[PDB]
């Protein structure tokens, strides 16, 4: 429509406060390396962040956090509109709030522990009614702006008062949690996720389309890879990240019902989805429930395989939903499920390489407290055969070696593990190289 | 092998020589419960029968009637014999043809194949270059192709690519060169005209692309 | 300062609990020098204390015999300090637990009590509870009363009193020929590993509410 309208992209700076723009579009609306800038998108709602020149974005796209994606209530690939802003001059209060269901369990003082280093040499643009997040202390904590001295927008420089006047607040319903998994929230398969984005991208997104067109979106997507590779948490990511809704189907779980409950219950699920549109059905474990066709000894396994499948074809194209099914490999499926208008798109989840492993490691010790030590480059050249789960726990137990070294320490009370205590904990690079002779 | 236009064909001919088309979903037979998988099949022949001439359509047929030692337990022997009794019991007279598909000879009970049933079996095999350029025609008749689109030079490079392989690379390639629009339709929705439909040609780029994705 | 986490015996004596060297000399130490314990719930017990190189600084070797007393598990913390205020004992009086003596009859002084005294010189506190093994079967003996109260030592001059009928067991009192890691050989590594796994989720479990680190949830057993 006009030279300032964007289309959102995902950020590849991940810092809250920044977006990037490709260095032509910056020339065509005049706008300088820092500069700060007013977004406007959906539901009333604009947020105000630096912005830097980004060479490998494309021209007409706008990449940003999910983050500022929230406080603009925009999914990827939606449209805002992006101008300057050099009038926001520096404010003296500032009032943030914790968000209750971010801070059960952490004790006393979070400014030290969040704010504080959140904002140390930040000059960071805030809005009123913007809601950030913060890493440390083993959980991220998010916080809402509830007011600015220059409202409705400042920038936080050193002299900027900040307050945390005691109780949390309660999330609203178009607020949405950030613990929530995202594209972000994976590593080391970019150019997988690309595909699964592009299948879904009309679909979920722009789904009145194909009442308009006859061409077919497709139906189903069957997630290739070793176990514990994230097809899991691509499929609840793509989910979140598209607005869709998503209802797992737990292939072992299914197999546990009785015989006929069994399928009571995957036709109800189908009828969930349906109901809830647009979707993604998601079937984890589909072996489980549809392995080779003589793999299945008994009839009430086949029974089963059938019912799915007539589900897969009951499908309507206009239902709106896509179905995503995992799986260790293909030979385990029932070939029938691979058919025109069923599983007719398969993406192969690998194994993530040296670089893959690497973002992995980042981002599951995006929480902790790492010491100057820690080289995760050099960890994940050590893990050379792993996979996505595999360094997920790796973190996880360097973390609770770290823990229980300090554990000993802290003997003078308990349970008196205070939020400070908690970001006092940081975790040295002998903690992982320990948490490697486990796995 | 499957997608080669097995269903179609018979789809076709049905509407092609004003027949009526009944089709039978193995699968979907498998689904209902025991007893009840039958009394739809026999359904399925008294309603093929009542509106004479029909082709009655079997998809999947292995899935219903595959080898006599494959069948596991006793329900899956029944139903294949109930078919069995369903095509003898077709009379020569009722003006009924049968049709079916599957994946291979060997999968199917030998049974079906006796004179009197199943006695005329036709192979639907592999598009070669000349025949998957059609198929890319028969998908791309509707779409507005680019000067640049040479459909020859994307048979040769599909070397082997079933019909339905072809359907969905030209579905893609279109899609893809409606989601390069879509980012300039910024401007308004669901404001996609006709005339806004017309206007969006299909780059030979586009299926290069899509060449990329399928198998 | 003077508190310390409790770690596992190596020296399999009731009576003595080990000590890293510099920890000895911290808290002005003699080896052999005769320490209180205090650990949960109003209890305290008294123990001999060696030099043990291969300890902890900060952690204290003990037997599940000494744990029991204090009503500590593994891996807590106990304050200790000196007490050579501990004099020879004229009149300790201890009972069998009913629960470790169906069976055996008659003279059980010879037998357990006996030689588990012989030039003991042991520390002992009223209300202790102490395990002697002999006969094919271990045998729980409570310390009903000392002659110096509270605790005294039993030197060949004590006088011990096992006064007929057997006592007890308090809901508090843990049976000592129940199981435990000294029940268990030729897997120490193996071992290891399973108590750090369970050690922060089994022992500071309100822990993961206050983090967002997962536990591990379930542990297969090979072999
Ligand atoms: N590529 C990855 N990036 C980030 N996290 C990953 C990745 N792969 C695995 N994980 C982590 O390990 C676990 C993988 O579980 P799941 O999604 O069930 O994988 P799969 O379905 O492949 O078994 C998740 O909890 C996730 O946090
Ligand atoms: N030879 C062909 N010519 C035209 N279209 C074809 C051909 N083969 C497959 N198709 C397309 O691909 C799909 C094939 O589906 P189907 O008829 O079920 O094939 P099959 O029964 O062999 O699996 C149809 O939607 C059809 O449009």
């Amino acid at each position: 429509n006009r030279p300032n309208r964007l289309i959102v992209d995902e950020a590849i700076n991940e810092d809250n406060s920044v977006v990037s723009l490709s260095q032509p579009k910056m020339d065509e609306l005049q706008l300088f390396r820092g500069d700060t800038v007013l977004l406007k998108g959906k539901k009333r709602r604009e947020a105000v962040c630096i912005v830097l020149s980004d060479d490998t974005c494309s021209d007409e796209k706008i990449r940003m956090n999910r983050v500022v994606r929230n406080n603009l209530r925009v999914r990827l690939g939606d449209v805002i509109s992006i101008q300057p802003c050099p009038d926001v001059k520096y404010g003296k209060r500032i009032h943030v709030l914790p968000i209750d269901d971010t801070v059960e369990g952490i004790t006393g003082n979070l400014f030290e522990v969040y704010l504080k280093p959140y904002f140390l040499e930040a000059y960071r643009p805030i809005r009123k009614g913007d809601i950030f997040l913060v890493h440390g202390g083993m959980r991220a904590v998010e916080f809402k702006v509830v007011e600015t001295d220059p409202s409705p927008y400042c920038i936080v420089a050193p002299d900027t008062v900040i307050h945390c006047e005691g109780e949390p607040i309660k999330r609203e319903d178009e607020e949405e949690s950030l613990n929530e998994v995202g594209y972000d929230d994976i590593g080391g398969c970019r150019k997988q996720l690309a595909q699964i984005k592009e299948m879904v991208e009309l679909p979920l997104r722009h789904p009145a389309l194909f009442k308009a067109i006859g061409v077919k979106p497709p139906r189903g997507i069957l997630l290739y890879g070793p176990p514990g590779t994230g097809k899991t948490l691509i499929a609840r990511a793509v989910a979140n990240e598209t607005g869709a809704f998503f209802f797992l189907i737990n292939g072992p779980e299914i197999m546990s019902k009785l015989a006929g409950e069994s399928e009571s219950n995957l036709r109800k699920a189908f009828e969930e989805a349906e109901k809830n549109a647009p979707a993604i059905i998601f079937i984890d474990e589909l072996d489980a429930i549809a392995p080779k066709r003589e793999k299945t000894h008994g009839e009430v396994e086949r029974r089963i395989v059938s019912q799915l499948l007539t589900l897969m074809d009951g499908l309507k194209q206009r239902a709106h939903v896509i179905v995503m099914a995992a799986t260790n490999r293909p030979n385990s499926i029932d070939p029938a499920l691979r058919r025109f208008g069923r599983f007719d798109r398969e993406v192969d989840i690998g194994i993530p390489d040296a670089t893959g492993r690497l973002e992995i490691l980042q981002i599951h010790t995006k929480n902790m407290k790492l010491a100057d030590d820690v080289d995760l480059e050099q960890v994940a050249n050590e893990t050379h055969g792993h996979v996505g789960a595999d360094l997920a726990a790796l973190c996880s137990e360097a973390a609770l070696q770290a823990i229980r070294k300090k554990m000993d320490l802290i003997d003078l009370e308990d349970e008196t593990i205070d939020a400070e205590v908690m970001n006092s904990l940081a975790v040295t690079m002998d903690d992982f190289r320990w948490a490697l002779s486990q796995s | 092998p499957p997608g080669t236009g097995k269903t179609l064909i018979a789809r076709a001919v049905a509407n092609e020589t004003g027949a009526f088309f009944f089709l039978i979903n193995g699968p979907e037979i498998m689904s209902k419960l025991a007893g009840e998988s039958e009394s739809n099949l026999r359904k399925a022949f008294e309603e093929a029968e009542k509106n004479a001439p029909a082709i009655i359509f079997i998809d999947e047929l292995d899935a219903i009637a595959p080898k006599r030692e494959k069948t596991h337990g006793e329900v899956e022997r029944r139903i294949v014999s109930q078919l069995l009794t369903l095509m003898d019991g077709l009379k020569q007279r009722a003006h009924v043809i049968v049709m079916a598909a599957t994946n291979r000879p060997n999968s199917i009970d030998p049974a079906l194949r006796r004179f009197g049933r199943f006695d005329r079996e036709v192979d639907i095999g592999i598009p070669d270059a000349t025949g998957r350029l059609e198929i890319l025609q028969i998908h791309t008749k509707n779409m507005k192709l680019a000067d640049d689109v040479d459909l020859e030079q994307v048979a040769n490079e599909t070397h082997g690519h079933v019909g339905a392989d072809l359907a969905a690379l030209c579905s893609e390639a279109a899609l893809q060169a409606i989601r390069k629009k879509m980012d300039l339709i910024d401007l308004e929705d669901e404001t996609i005209d006709a005339e806004v439909m017309n206007s969006l040609a299909v780059t030979m780029d586009d299926f290069r692309w899509a060449l990329s994705q399928s198998n």
